[PDB]
């Protein structure tokens, strides 16, 4: 007895992928500095996010199989590449090297870690030639028969990063298309998976920092009340463990070295930057972070890891156990040099159930990087004049666990960022994407006239 | 009484029914390379939100629901779908543990409207037609 | 994890019980191990046999308890079976 | 098709390391993950760690920690990038460590733990005399 | 009793008139530069085929057949255009061979419906305006 | 009548493929007469 | 047998078997490809 | 500029002089030393 009766645009969803696009605020795109994550032909933002709050509605929630990390993960890529399309092959620099040991004033540690390399290089015309010389770290030659090499010369060229743009993360924002939503999870317990009973609606993203780290998420977004462990299983041995602070510890990563950037006229309207000599002495590059709040940091995980472990196993740490040199060691872009930076000093501890002295990490500076280990890609960075320092939050940690024993009264943690897709997943685990479904019948009592 | 996008997500269906006015009007709004980058994801976006936006208008306009949001149609409600209260499917549950109830019977129903649309049609033009 | 009989002496054409009493929850698989080769899988998460399996093998979970049952021996099935969780494997249980 | 065209089997004594090999070929090398497990003839199977090939982070098992090692190398080609080889290097050899030596791979690498595809075996006998 | 799309292009006219469901449900459906190359194929392909609907919705819109098939107007058929039964119109030729027979009065009906709307909206507007 | 081979375009091929098809476009619109007036 | 007109001479003449004849074409050589560097990251392939 | 001269290692009269041995200099990975390389290429790859 009961009709059939239409009703367009219904409060009804389901579980979808699309492509989200970028959003960007005001100021981070008129001052028009060619950030390498182009915001400038993005979209500007709103002026506020409608952050609706729903009401009496629990969603089933997952940050493990979402769709946004893997369309993140292809534009950073994409944003990474394209602009460094109208910069600078350095093919002509594949010449063969005749480098020498720098002793101006060397200390012990960073003994022979820099060569003073002088090679023939061909000049604005085509038929002369110039003998120039540059300062090369011993990560980036390699012995040929002293004459070196560069270590790309025989695997890829490498376009030099232009120096007008710069790697400094911009926060860009995702916005759904007309017809989708992003649902965020406004829970603050909520570990990787379920009912998250306190969704509100959003129609574009907070900022999310694309920085790019190894074993130490940096500049995060910090769960309150709490720390808190994601993993897709816990039992699992190839599944990381994402850590996420509440506090963070801070990090000082310097360099002390006064190096001059100088320019070499390679072919016409071609510049490549070189390293010419250090303004004083020389000395390794470190990292510094307070062990009066690291130690107490360290004391929050283990307090928070023995609820999926038990109360009575002797958590361990470790530093890396293998891998090249962007997984055994922490590896980020301070203010446009690479750093990777010895984490054998954080992750060396053992608790067994129960202050200005500033934990210092020996760090190597690369140029020849490879960033996504796509075989064919390299990107020298160009050297960077004066002191550079940035201080920085540490806000996320990746952990592996390890091996079987046949007795679970240990557990020996180590870091490892053996995909570079982990960082954003700390970011983009409140967000899911739903296409709306606007049409929906249901019985009442309607009797047509006609 | 503005909630918003969305915003009776979780209400009463007897109340989300009176809000269908704001989901209704958020199905469609509005140095070289770089523009092509986040040009074709934002052209790609656009004219799929279109298409979908004028399927769903479409499939309305076949079932005598042309420029309605309420219409009420001819064919009953057959009881193998549901057999519930009118108080027991209105003022007390919430339209997404609706659509998961007659998830199964969708294609059923939209296949019944369109037939008893060109009967119709086809009847209204042969009763007028004897004018 | 353990696995119960150890060895199984039977004539071609009876059934084969192994029991592999699990521990913590994980996702079994069992493996078989002909003499003079690598083992392959034949069961995986419990009770989905593999890719190309005579159906001559089941599986079957009651909790912490998993069975293999082989319903009739052949002549290239006597060899050792090994149940496998998260990186550990089962005593072996050699039939034959 | 997936081939893991394994090593050939050595003799080695008590003290010396062994290095074997490991070739995985016909499918996406630097994606999915491998494994390391030797067959004892008269214990259990031994899981001893695993190789993410991307970067090389390894995991091992902790019964061999500071003993096994294990390194990649893959293909600079850049016509043929699906293949390369993976090597294991167990320094301190003893006689317990008589074994033969395979280098698994999961069904789909998301998970792991469903070692389908296996290699032909590295036999290794580490013998006193 | 479900031909198809277009299953009906030889049939008789007094039969095609009654399955224009099928085909008005059809007229809109759904390593770097090779996604360019099919995909410049695909985008131009999926506006136009847009267009070209809401071109033949919107010329549909100004006669008074909004969100009708089977709509029918105001204006008589003009003998000269054709002078034919109807039996000899509708329960014996077909869609194919009728479009080749009035091809050239097209356009003169096409601005004859036009022209009794608009007469109709401003007399339906001063009819209850003096309510 | 002595016939010789001779490929002189590359294009002889495929329409040795694509005889069978014919793309078409659909003009849905259509008017006729019948007995209809219109009430209002 | 088609033709866009049987009697001109500049339009081919397309015929369509219903039987296929079989073909075999096959090279005895057993060539060894051996690559080549030719500046960074770029081989070509030459019959060694 | 290539040196090419005749290929006799196991020749029929038919393909007589189809490929020719050619040694030519060629760039390395380095842009300033230079390989000297071989290779087959046929008669209908290379003029005089
Ligand atoms: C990493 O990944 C792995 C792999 O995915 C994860 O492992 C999975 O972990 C979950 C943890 O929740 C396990 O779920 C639980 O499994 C137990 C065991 O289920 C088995 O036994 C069932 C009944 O057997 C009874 O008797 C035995 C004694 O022999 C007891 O030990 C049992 O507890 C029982 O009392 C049997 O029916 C099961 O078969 C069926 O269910 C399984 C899934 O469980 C299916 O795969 C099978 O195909 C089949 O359908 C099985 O043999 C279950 O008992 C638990 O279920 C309880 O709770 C459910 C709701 O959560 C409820 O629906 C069940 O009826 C049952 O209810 C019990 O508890 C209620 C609490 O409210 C009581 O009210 C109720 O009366 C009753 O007491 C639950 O399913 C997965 O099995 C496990 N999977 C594997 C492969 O091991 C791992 O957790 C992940 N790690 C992390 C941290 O991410
Ligand atoms: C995690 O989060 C932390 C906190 O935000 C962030 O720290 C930041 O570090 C970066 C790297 O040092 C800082 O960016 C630079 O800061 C230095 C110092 O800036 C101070 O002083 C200047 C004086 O003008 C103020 O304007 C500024 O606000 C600060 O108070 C600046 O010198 C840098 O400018 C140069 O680099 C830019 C790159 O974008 C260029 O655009 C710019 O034009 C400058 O380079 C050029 O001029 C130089 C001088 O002539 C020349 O030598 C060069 O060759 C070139 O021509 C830049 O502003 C950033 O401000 C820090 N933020 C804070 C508040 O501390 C971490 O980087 C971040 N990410 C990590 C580490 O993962
Ligand atoms: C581009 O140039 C690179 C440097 O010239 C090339 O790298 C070298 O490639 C060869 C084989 O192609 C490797 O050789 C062998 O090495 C392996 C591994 O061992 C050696 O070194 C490690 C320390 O890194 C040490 O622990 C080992 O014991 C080995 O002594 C051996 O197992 C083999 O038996 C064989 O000796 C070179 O090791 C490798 N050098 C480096 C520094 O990686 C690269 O192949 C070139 N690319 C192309 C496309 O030509
Ligand atoms: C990361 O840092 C750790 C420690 O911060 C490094 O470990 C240390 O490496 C040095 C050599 O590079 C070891 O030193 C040697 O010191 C001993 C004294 O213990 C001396 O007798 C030897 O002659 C030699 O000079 C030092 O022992 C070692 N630290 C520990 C605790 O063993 C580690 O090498 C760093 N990582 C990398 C990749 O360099
Ligand atoms: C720059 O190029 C010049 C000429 O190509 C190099 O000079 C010669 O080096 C070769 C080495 O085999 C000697 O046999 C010649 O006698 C040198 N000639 C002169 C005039 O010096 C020079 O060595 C190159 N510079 C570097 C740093 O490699
Ligand atoms: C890292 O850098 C910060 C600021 O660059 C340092 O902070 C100063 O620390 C002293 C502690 O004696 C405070 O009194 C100052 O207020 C801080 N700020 C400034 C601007 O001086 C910090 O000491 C550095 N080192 C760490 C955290 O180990
Ligand atoms: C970590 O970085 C953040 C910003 O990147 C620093 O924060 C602001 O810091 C001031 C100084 O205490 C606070 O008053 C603000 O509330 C912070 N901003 C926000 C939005 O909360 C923070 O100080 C850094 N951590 C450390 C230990 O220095
Ligand atoms: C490769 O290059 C070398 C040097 O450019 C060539 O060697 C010389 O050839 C010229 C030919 O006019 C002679 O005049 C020189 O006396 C040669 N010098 C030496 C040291 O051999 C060589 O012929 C080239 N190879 C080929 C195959 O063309
Ligand atoms: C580097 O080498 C050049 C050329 O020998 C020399 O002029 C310069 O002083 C050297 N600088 C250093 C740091 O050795
Ligand atoms: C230059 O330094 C390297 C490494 O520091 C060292 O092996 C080499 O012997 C040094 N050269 C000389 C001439 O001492
Ligand atoms: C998150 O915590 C809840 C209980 O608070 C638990 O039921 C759930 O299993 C946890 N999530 C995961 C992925 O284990
Ligand atoms: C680095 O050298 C330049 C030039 O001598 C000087 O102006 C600058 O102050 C130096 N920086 C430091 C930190 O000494
Ligand atoms: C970091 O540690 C070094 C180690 O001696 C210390 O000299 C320095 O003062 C610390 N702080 C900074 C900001 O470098
Ligand atoms: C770390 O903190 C714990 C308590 O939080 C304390 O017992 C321990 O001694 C500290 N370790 C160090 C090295 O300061
Ligand atoms: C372990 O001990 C802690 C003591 O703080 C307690 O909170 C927790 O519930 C205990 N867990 C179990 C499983 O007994
Ligand atoms: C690591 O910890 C052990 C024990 O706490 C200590 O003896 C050793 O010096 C530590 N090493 C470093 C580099 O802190
Ligand atoms: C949510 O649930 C409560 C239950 O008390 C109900 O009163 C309310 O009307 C529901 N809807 C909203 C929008 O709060
Ligand atoms: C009602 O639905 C059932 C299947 O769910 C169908 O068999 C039956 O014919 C339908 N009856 C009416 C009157 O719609
Ligand atoms: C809908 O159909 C599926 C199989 O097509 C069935 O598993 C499910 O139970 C059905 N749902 C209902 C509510 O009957
Ligand atoms: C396994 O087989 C034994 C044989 O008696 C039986 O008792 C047991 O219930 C079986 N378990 C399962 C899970 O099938
Ligand atoms: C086709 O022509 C035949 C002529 O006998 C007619 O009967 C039939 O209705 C026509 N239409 C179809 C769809 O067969
Ligand atoms: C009928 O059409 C003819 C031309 O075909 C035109 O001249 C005439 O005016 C029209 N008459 C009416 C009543 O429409
Ligand atoms: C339509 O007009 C054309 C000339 O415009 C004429 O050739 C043709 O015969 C006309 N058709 C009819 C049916 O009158
Ligand atoms: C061609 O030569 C290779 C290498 O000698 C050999 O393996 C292969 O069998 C040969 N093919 C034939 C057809 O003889
Ligand atoms: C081709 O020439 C090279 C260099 O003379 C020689 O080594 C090779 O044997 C020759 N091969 C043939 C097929 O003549
Ligand atoms: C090499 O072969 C060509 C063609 O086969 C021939 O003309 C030429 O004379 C041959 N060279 C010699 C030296 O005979």
């Amino acid at each position: 007895n009961l009709w059939v009766t239409v009703y367009y645009g219904v409060p009804v969803w389901k579980d979808a992928e699309t492509t989200l696009f970028c959003a960007s605020d005001a100021k981070a795109y008129e001052t028009e500095k060619h950030n390498v994550w182009a915001t400038h032909a993005c979209v500007p933002t709103d002026p506020n996010p409608q952050e609706i709050h729903l009401e009496n509605v629990t969603e089933e929630f997952n940050m493990w199989k979402n769709n946004m990390v893997e369309q993140m993960h292809t534009d950073i890529i994409s944003l990474w590449d394209q602009s460094l399309k109208p910069c600078v092959k350095l093919t002509p620099l594949c010449v063969t090297l005749q480098c020498t040991n720098v002793t101006n004033n060397i200390t012990d540690d960073m003994r022979g870690e820099l060569k003073n390399c002088s090679f023939n290089m061909t000049t604005e015309l085509r038929d002369k030639k110039q003998k120039v010389y540059s300062l090369f770290y011993r990560l980036d030659v390699v012995q040929i028969n002293k004459e070196y090499r560069l270590i790309n010369c025989n695997t890829s060229a490498c376009t030099q990063a232009c120096p007008k743009v710069s790697f400094e993360p911009i926060p860009i924002h995702y916005c759904a298309p007309a017809g989708f939503a992003i649902l965020k999870c406004k829970d603050k317990k909520f570990n990787g998976t379920g009912p998250c009973p306190s969704v509100s609606t959003v129609q574009c993203t907070h900022g999310i920092k694309p920085v790019v780290s190894t074993q130490l998420l940096l500049n995060g977004s910090l769960a309150e009340e709490e720390v808190m462990i994601r993993s897709e299983n816990i039992t699992n041995n190839a599944k990381n463990i994402l850590v996420q602070f509440n506090t963070p510890v801070q990090i000082n990563c310097t360099r002390p070295n006064n190096n001059t950037r100088k320019s070499i006229r390679i072919g016409p309207g071609q510049a490549f930057y070189a390293t010419g000599d250090i303004i004083g002495d020389i000395r390794q590059a470190h990292c510094n972070v307070s062990k009066a709040t690291w130690n107490e940091t360290l004391g929050k995980v283990v307090k928070q890891l023995r609820k999926h472990f038990g109360n009575n196993t002797i958590i361990r740490f470790a530093n890396s156990s293998g891998g090249d040199l962007e997984v055994t060691t922490h590896s980020f872009n301070c203010g446009g040099e690479f750093f990777y930076c010895n984490t054998s000093g954080l992750f060396n501890s053992t608790w067994i159930s129960n202050s200005n002295d500033s934990i210092t990490l020996p760090c190597r500076i690369k140029q020849i990087i490879n960033m996504w280990q796509r075989i064919g890609q390299c990107m020298y960075a160009p050297p960077i004049q004066g002191v550079i320092r940035c201080v920085s939050n540490i806000t996320g940690l990746i952990l592996t666990r390890d091996g079987g024993s046949t007795n679970s009264t240990t557990e020996t943690f180590r870091p490892g960022g053996g995909d570079m897709r982990d960082n954003w997943r700390s970011e983009l685990y409140k967000y899911k994407v739903v296409k709306i479904e606007p049409l929906g019948v249901a019985p009442t009592r309607c009797k047509r006239r006609v | 009484v503005f909630l918003g996008f969305l915003g009776a997500a979780g209400s009463t269906m007897g109340a989300a029914s009176m809000t269908l006015t704001v989901q209704a009007r958020n199905l469609l709004s509005g140095h070289l390379l770089k523009l092509t980058v986040w040009g074709i994801k934002q052209l790609q976006a656009r004219v799929l939100a279109v298409e979908r936006y004028l399927r769903d208008q479409q499939l309305l306009g076949i079932w005598g629901c042309s420029g309605k949001l309420i219409c009420c149609t001819n064919v009953p409600w057959n009881s193998s779908w549901s057999n519930r209260n009118l108080s027991e499917i209105w003022d007390n549950m919430t339209w997404l543990q609706w659509d998961k109830e007659i998830s199964n019977y969708t294609q059923i129903i939209y296949g019944l409207l369109e037939e008893s649309q060109n009967q119709q049609e086809k009847n209204e033009q042969d009763l007028l037609a004897l004018d | 994890l353990t696995q119960s009989p150890g060895t199984l002496s039977l004539s071609p054409g009876e059934t084969a019980i192994i029991s592999c009493r699990t521990s913590q929850y994980g996702s079994l698989a069992w493996y078989q191990q002909r003499p003079g080769q690598a083992p392959r899988l034949v069961i995986y998460s419990g009770s989905t046999r593999a890719a190309g399996i005579p159906d001559r093998f089941s599986g079957s979970r009651w909790g912490p308890d998993y069975n293999l049952t082989i319903s009739n021996l052949e002549s290239g099935d006597f060899g050792v079976y090994y149940c496998q969780q998260y990186e550990f494997f089962g005593q072996g249980t050699k039939v034959q | 098709q997936v081939q893991l065209v394994q090593s050939g089997g050595q003799m080695k004594k008590p003290g010396e390391s062994m290095r074997i090999s490991c070739r995985a070929s016909g499918y996406e090398f630097i994606d999915c993950t491998l494994n390391w497990i030797r067959l004892a003839p008269g214990k259990r199977p031994e899981w001893m760690g695993w190789l993410k090939p991307r970067w090389g982070a390894v995991n091992y098992a902790r019964p061999l920690q500071g003993r096994v090692t294990m390194t990649r190398q893959l293909s600079q080609d850049p016509d043929d990038p699906d293949w390369g080889t993976a090597f294991l290097e167990l320094r301190s050899l003893t006689v317990d460590d008589t074994a033969v030596y395979f280098c698994t791979r999961g069904k789909n690498c998301d998970y792991n733990w469903d070692f389908e595809h296996w290699g032909r075996g590295t036999p290794v006998i580490v013998s006193s005399p």
